[PDB]
């Protein structure tokens, strides 16, 4: 799950519960023997000085060792960070 | 409960294999009896044996 | 039960040089006695040494939870550097995302008595090999024939590698139901050097007629390099002492041969091939 949410102030409740219920149908959240954490992937977004990151840090996943939370100071660093991923893979020739 | 320590007429083959029997039992018997355990157990909430 | 990767054979009237339950995914582990690690997301690696006067005899890894994986379809522990018979070898094992811990005990044996003739061979080791398999025949020639559930190997053309449990096992060249096993031959770790070569009897009885070769090596990879074994002249019956030179990419740490002996044989085997 990839979200850009921009704002994220709630109206109509949390969406922590849906992720319960998410896990839940996966058989995510029920056994430690096998967790099987890795089928589930939520990735946020953060755009604009308005965001809550409590809010957004909660909504997300956690796993050690790796990142699932960003934040951008404008919109121009989303369209920044995919033209980096683009450009990762080309040849080393460009400038 | 003898305690005997030789003494007599030709006994003297017999301390011998006596006190070599002994030297053998001393240098063999440890100060105890064998004991090398390996105590494992499970958990139904935790995957691995902790053993 | 848990996945068990072996390297030697267990003896039951041993001891062990240590023993250590391993988290894989902590980093880095907890250096237990003076151990250190290498953690990695496909590796796992420990640079265990001991302090006593013993060598290395066999390594046991039990990886939890049980995963349904075939062990003999490739190599995940070896000794990167030693092996068995040393008194130390750095393990390397490779790791999935499912195993999450570990437990790791090491056996090691007097450096004195430092043989393993009493393990390998068995009770009956003319139905049975060091694998405790048993041989099987084709009665198109009255000779043995090809086993197909381990792992293998082949460079060159006649080639035969097996690998199982660490052991390292060639037969040259092949072997007659008739013939009757003599003797075997043990070489330690302070006989083995970069090249090495062997000398046996020839003569009345003790015409030679097949060899197999086990041995534990060094990897410097997950692929090994295996050793460049080949046959110098022609063991014939006029030259009553055979010898065999063994050439080595990789540095040994143990080797053992078995003899068989026919004096029917011609001294040659090979099959209607080309
Ligand atoms: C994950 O971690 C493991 C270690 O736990 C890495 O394996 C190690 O990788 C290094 C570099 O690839 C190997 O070093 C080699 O040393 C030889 C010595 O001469 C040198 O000639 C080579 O050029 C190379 O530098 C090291 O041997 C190897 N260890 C084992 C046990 O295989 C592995 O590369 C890591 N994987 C990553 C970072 O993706
Ligand atoms: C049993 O020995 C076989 C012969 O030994 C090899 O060949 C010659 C003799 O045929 C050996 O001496 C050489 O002789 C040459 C003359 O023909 C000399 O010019 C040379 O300097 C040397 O003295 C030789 O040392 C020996 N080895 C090699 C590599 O040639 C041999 O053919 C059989 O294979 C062997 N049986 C075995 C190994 O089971």
């Amino acid at each position: 799950i990839i979200l850009m949410t921009d704002g994220l102030h709630n109206m109509g409740g949390d969406p922590i519960t849906v992720i319960d219920e998410i896990r839940d149908l996966l058989y995510i959240g029920k056994d430690r023997k096998n967790p099987r954490e890795d089928y589930l992937d939520v990735y946020v977004f953060g755009v604009g000085p308005l965001v809550n990151q409590v809010n957004i840090n909660a909504l997300a996943s956690k796993k050690d060792n790796e990142q699932h939370v960003f934040k951008v100071k404008d919109m121009e660093n989303l369209e920044d960070v995919f033209y980096q991923m683009i450009d990762e893979s080309q040849s080393l020739s460009l400038c | 409960e003898q305690r005997y320590y030789g003494g007599g007429y030709g006994s003297t083959q017999a301390t011998f294999m006596v006190f070599q029997a002994l030297a053998q039992y001393q240098k063999d018997a440890p100060d105890h009896q064998e004991l090398n355990l390996d105590v494992s157990l499970q958990l139904p909430s935790r995957s691995s044996k902790i053993t | 039960d848990g996945d068990e990767y072996f390297i030697g054979k267990y003896k039951e009237k041993d001891e062990t040089l240590f023993f250590a339950s391993y988290g894989l995914k902590r980093d880095p582990c907890q250096i237990v006695l003076g151990y250190k690690c290498s953690n990695n997301q496909t590796h796992f690696v420990l640079n265990f040494k001991t302090n006593k006067k013993s060598c290395i005899s066999a390594i046991k890894l039990t990886s939890y939870p049980k995963i349904n994986q075939n062990s003999d379809l490739t190599r995940n522990l070896y000794c990167q550097t030693g092996g068995i018979g040393t008194d130390n070898c750095k393990l390397v094992f490779k790791k999935r995302k499912r195993q999450i811990a570990a437990n790791i005990e090491i056996y090691g044996i007097p450096a004195k008595k430092c043989s393993f003739k009493d393990r390998y061979i068995g009770a009956d080791p003319l139905h049975v090999d060091s694998y405790g398999l048993s041989y099987q025949f084709d009665q198109e020639h009255g000779w043995n024939l090809e086993r197909n559930n381990i792992f293998k190997d082949t460079r060159f053309s006649t080639e035969v590698f097996y690998h199982k449990n660490g052991l390292f096992n060639t037969q040259i060249t092949y072997l007659a139901e008739e013939d009757s096993f003599s003797e075997a031959r043990e070489i330690t770790a302070k006989d083995i050097k970069k090249k090495f070569s062997i000398i046996l009897p020839n003569e009345e009885y003790k015409r030679i007629s097949f060899l197999d070769v086990y041995w534990f090596q060094e990897t410097m990879r997950k692929k090994p390099k295996y050793p460049y074994i080949h046959y110098n002249g022609e063991c014939s019956n006029e030259n009553k002492t055979c010898e065999l030179v063994f050439d080595t990419d990789e540095l040994m740490t143990y080797a053992l041969v078995k003899v068989f002996t026919n004096p029917e044989s011609d001294g040659s085997r090979l099959k209607e091939e080309d």
